[PDB]
């Protein structure tokens, strides 16, 4: 007798990393990053109209 | 050093992190649902049955009347916050002044509408787990204490410390890094000075509820107590503090509760038959056989007007941690809590141990 | 980096089934005899905890686990079963997983001791041994637990079966083999609480005497107080001796005997993090240590 | 605990004579009672000279009411400048394992707990005295738990004898005989371990136990029936000629028993002090042996590892 099983190919996932420039949802944001924010209390913005 | 993080999202019903910063005791809860039928099952005979599922259901009845804050959910309540306990207790502290003082921001500082009707309900809850029987320190259990709190409405997220130091876990602000114990001042209590022992050393932290037991108003008191005692020391120290009240749970307490008709009995012959060697013996055998049983002694005990130590208990305690220092640091300053000043006793360099409870009936 | 692991190896021999019920085994409770680096398997089997003579019932059990050392199984390797003890090598870490055998759902900071399952089994055929595994439910239902099941077999020389937790029914009912199993938890308790009311009762005859209330509290409070009139408002003073401080000694060794079994001491709490509140039936628990 | 451990530094006075520093070497593991966990201490306040009490000396029963008001360390090294000692209630080393040199007569096991216990026995007392410093220093004896409950239960029961105007003196071990001395005991002491016995006495009597008082006819006959009941009697106890002689009968109806469980709130009430009691008289268990090389019997005067309990 002869018998034997064989694994035939193992596939795997590719996940495609999402820059958000690569999004166009930006066009709706103002993204400046901060080098730190955890520090900082309570910031405001001045409107003159 | 090594320290431990717990994380339980727990709602903002009795727990204000927006309001109580950093640094403050938290108690856990048994989830009420098993409460109303062990005061049910465990209180002495002749009392009030169901009247703590009553006080406790005008509670959460009064918890939200706006929004609709249902009477039961999935997440239920498990967490009460220590300077609720202090502000429903706050009738019954020595310094009038300081003990509104903590009532007065808990009114104010947290997010809802007329706290006070919690605060004289939640008290009166308190008044029911004593007389119910079903005792707080058995419901109430240590949780560690806050370092950095997720805050939305209702629920939140809780981050505190289980065990180790209060140091040095880390905030989540690098802008104003590791925090420090605080505690109002109408229950940090020393034992150094009311037994007048100085000198340098370590100190052990103290949870106490005190219990007036009687069928009028009963109290509730909570301290956080810095002593040099163990656990196998304590136990006098309670006892030359609140004496008077021991004495009272002893004699009340047990009203209603019927005795027989008195009195029942004179005293058994144990000592007086042994002597005599004529008296009526019986063997292995024969007992649980009506014949030889009938010459026997018979003999009735009646216990039924006993005051006995579940009904003799007063203060509890377990164990908190220490102050591992030479002398420990205890400062007393006012903080907002704005715009409301309290008096608040600071404590330096906590590390957490818990511990089990010890009624000390 | 100064890790401390048990491996408790498998003898060779083992079936295809076998190993896999050890696969499944998981986190739990395992006793061992002395720590050490490796162990022999059968000091883990329950085979170990005899006593003759006896397989051993509920009591045996909670006399050896005072003895034994409290371990948790880590990963299982085929050649190899992996633990940590409690005691000595997990306070320098603080890093295990616990598996509930438990009916009842954990909730969060409680602390854990643990008993022989009473309430209610891996078998193994090949290696000819079985293995209990002890319950982990908290410490508080521990003590009543354990005198709910005594209190039932009281009864057999109101309902005791029901156990609310966090909102959640118990039945401790599920009657035949364990009322008998548990037979000798029952009769220690009422050797030793008819043994002391007897001396108590022995040495102050007024105790059941005068009065029901007044009388008594009268006795009570003037024996409750620290003052120095102790001895002179409770003691009495061929025709033979009754061997009464004789029995006091004995009666303490044997009720002092109960204090380290029914005692409980709480080994194991919880901290739930990064993950679900309420930990169920079947889920890993996180664990550490008192420091 | 800390992260570290906490170590205490009992200084020693430099007025040294030269044969009791080298005889302080010998005190390698031993067990010292300290009042406070202040970092540096004195020799002064570790000795027996300020251990005695306002004009009284302490004797042996009573010194168990001054043991569990202080603080049992063990010593870990000694330095010719000072004494370096690890508390037992601070969390104990870095590691977890003091080593405790025995002065014991008695062999340990695995797994026992540790009370410790004042020089009782006879002829075998141990005591280092300081002639230089004029200091004398008492080592007490680290015994298992049940000896520890034993010769407190026989001590006590030795103390009730004598306020009323024989015999109970030897107790054994692994068949072994062994006795201990009794002088005298002051009649305060006496008392205040009589109060604490007899208030956890009482408290352990419920109304459920008016049941169970009525179950003990029933096991009289089923230790005839059953060895094992009959070896639990131990031919001395209260309850056999208490069974010849009085046949109880349970009080019946009881007062709102439809709602309630009589035994069960006896069971309790009665783990919760008598079952205590073994932590009440003495001190607490905190120590037991957990040795790393498999061995079973550590020989008396050999180092033990130590595995801090509960």
């Amino acid at each position: 007798d002869v018998e034997f099983d064989a694994l035939l190919g193992s596939y795997c996932n590719t996940l495609s990393l999402v820059r958000f420039l690569e999004l166009g949802l930006s066009v709706a944001c103002v993204c400046t990053k901060f080098p730190e924010l955890a520090y900082m209390n309570e910031g405001r913005v001045q409107f003159e109209v | 050093p090594r320290h431990h993080l717990t994380r339980q999202v727990i709602l903002t019903d009795l727990c204000q992190p927006n309001a109580d910063r950093a640094g403050t005791l938290l108690l856990a809860l048994r989830h009420p649902a098993d409460l109303p039928h062990l005061a049910h099952q465990r209180a002495p005979p002749g009392r009030q049955t169901e009247r703590l599922g009553e006080a406790w259901g005008q509670l959460m009845e009064a918890t939200a009347l706006g929004s609709g804050r249902a009477e039961s959910g999935c997440t239920r309540a498990g967490l009460v916050s220590f300077n609720f306990l202090v502000a429903a207790c706050a009738a019954s502290y020595d310094a009038r002044d300081a003990a509104d003082a903590v009532r007065a921001h808990v009114t104010a500082n947290y997010r809802g509408t007329r706290v006070g009707a919690r605060l004289d309900r939640f008290s009166e809850c308190l008044r029911a787990m004593v007389h119910t029987h079903v005792f707080p320190h058995e419901v109430m259990r240590f949780f560690g204490g806050l370092v950095s709190w997720v805050t939305q409405d209702e629920l939140a997220s809780v981050t505190a410390v289980c065990a180790g130091p209060q140091e040095a876990a880390h905030t989540g602000h690098p802008g104003r890094p590791r925090s420090a114990v605080i505690l109002p001042a109408c229950a940090f209590v020393d034992l150094d000075a009311e037994l007048g022992l100085g000198g340098p050393g370590a100190a052990f932290l103290y949870l106490v509820f005190t219990y007036r037991q009687r069928r009028d108003q009963e109290l509730c008191c909570v301290y956080v107590i810095k002593s040099q005692l163990p656990p196998r020391g304590l136990e006098p120290a309670l006892e030359r503090l609140f004496g008077r009240l021991r004495i009272t749970n002893t004699i009340h307490g047990t009203e209603d509760m019927t005795p027989p008709a008195p009195n029942r009995n004179p005293d058994f012959p144990l000592a007086g038959l042994a002597a005599n060697p004529q008296t009526p013996r019986c063997s292995a055998g024969q007992v649980t056989n009506p014949q030889f049983a009938d010459r026997l002694y018979r003999w009735q005990p009646d216990l039924r007007g006993r005051p006995t130590a579940r009904t003799c208990t007063y203060a509890a305690f377990a164990e908190l941690g220490m102050m591992p220092e030479d002398s420990p640091r205890c400062l007393h300053r006012t903080e907002r809590f704005g715009a409301v000043s309290v008096p608040v006793v600071i404590l330096e360099g906590v590390v957490w141990r818990p511990g089990e409870w010890r009624a000390c009936a | 980096a100064d890790g401390f692991e048990t491996d408790i190896a498998i003898p060779s021999g083992i079936s295809r089934p076998d190993a896999a019920a050890l696969q499944r085994c998981e986190g739990r409770v395992v006793f061992l005899p002395t720590i050490r680096r490796q162990l022999t398997l059968a000091d883990v089997a329950h085979e170990s905890f005899v006593s003759g003579g006896v397989s051993p019932d509920t009591l045996g059990l909670l006399l050896a686990y005072r003895r034994r050392f409290p371990a948790v199984i880590t990963r299982v390797l085929p050649t190899r079963i992996v633990a940590c003890p409690l005691d000595v090598g997990l306070t320098h870490a603080g890093t295990v997983n616990l598996r509930n055998t438990s009916p009842v759902d954990l909730c969060n900071g409680d602390p854990i001791s643990l008993v022989p399952p009473v309430f209610e089994d891996v078998r193994l055929d090949s290696l000819d041994l079985t293995l209990r595994f002890p319950v982990p439910l908290p410490s508080p239902l521990a003590r009543e637990i354990v005198a709910r099941l005594v209190a039932r077999g009281i009864r057999d020389l109101p309902d005791l079966n029901v156990l609310y937790y966090n909102g959640s029914r118990l039945s401790l009912l599920a009657l035949g083999p364990v009322n008998a199993e548990l037979r000798s938890l029952v009769l220690n308790m009422v050797y030793s609480i008819t043994e002391g009311t007897t001396i108590i009762l022995t040495l102050i005859p007024r105790l059941f005497a005068l009065s029901a209330q007044d009388g008594y509290v009268n006795a009570l409070l003037q024996m409750q107080s620290v003052t120095r009139e102790a001895a002179q408002l409770i003691h009495p003073e061929g025709e033979r001796r009754l061997p009464l401080y004789e029995a006091l000694v004995a009666w303490l060794t044997h009720a002092g005997q109960l204090g380290d079994t029914l005692a409980l001491a709480p080994v194991v709490r919880v901290c739930t993090f990064d993950g679900a509140a309420v930990v169920r039936s079947g889920d890993m628990a996180p664990v550490i240590r008192y420091p």
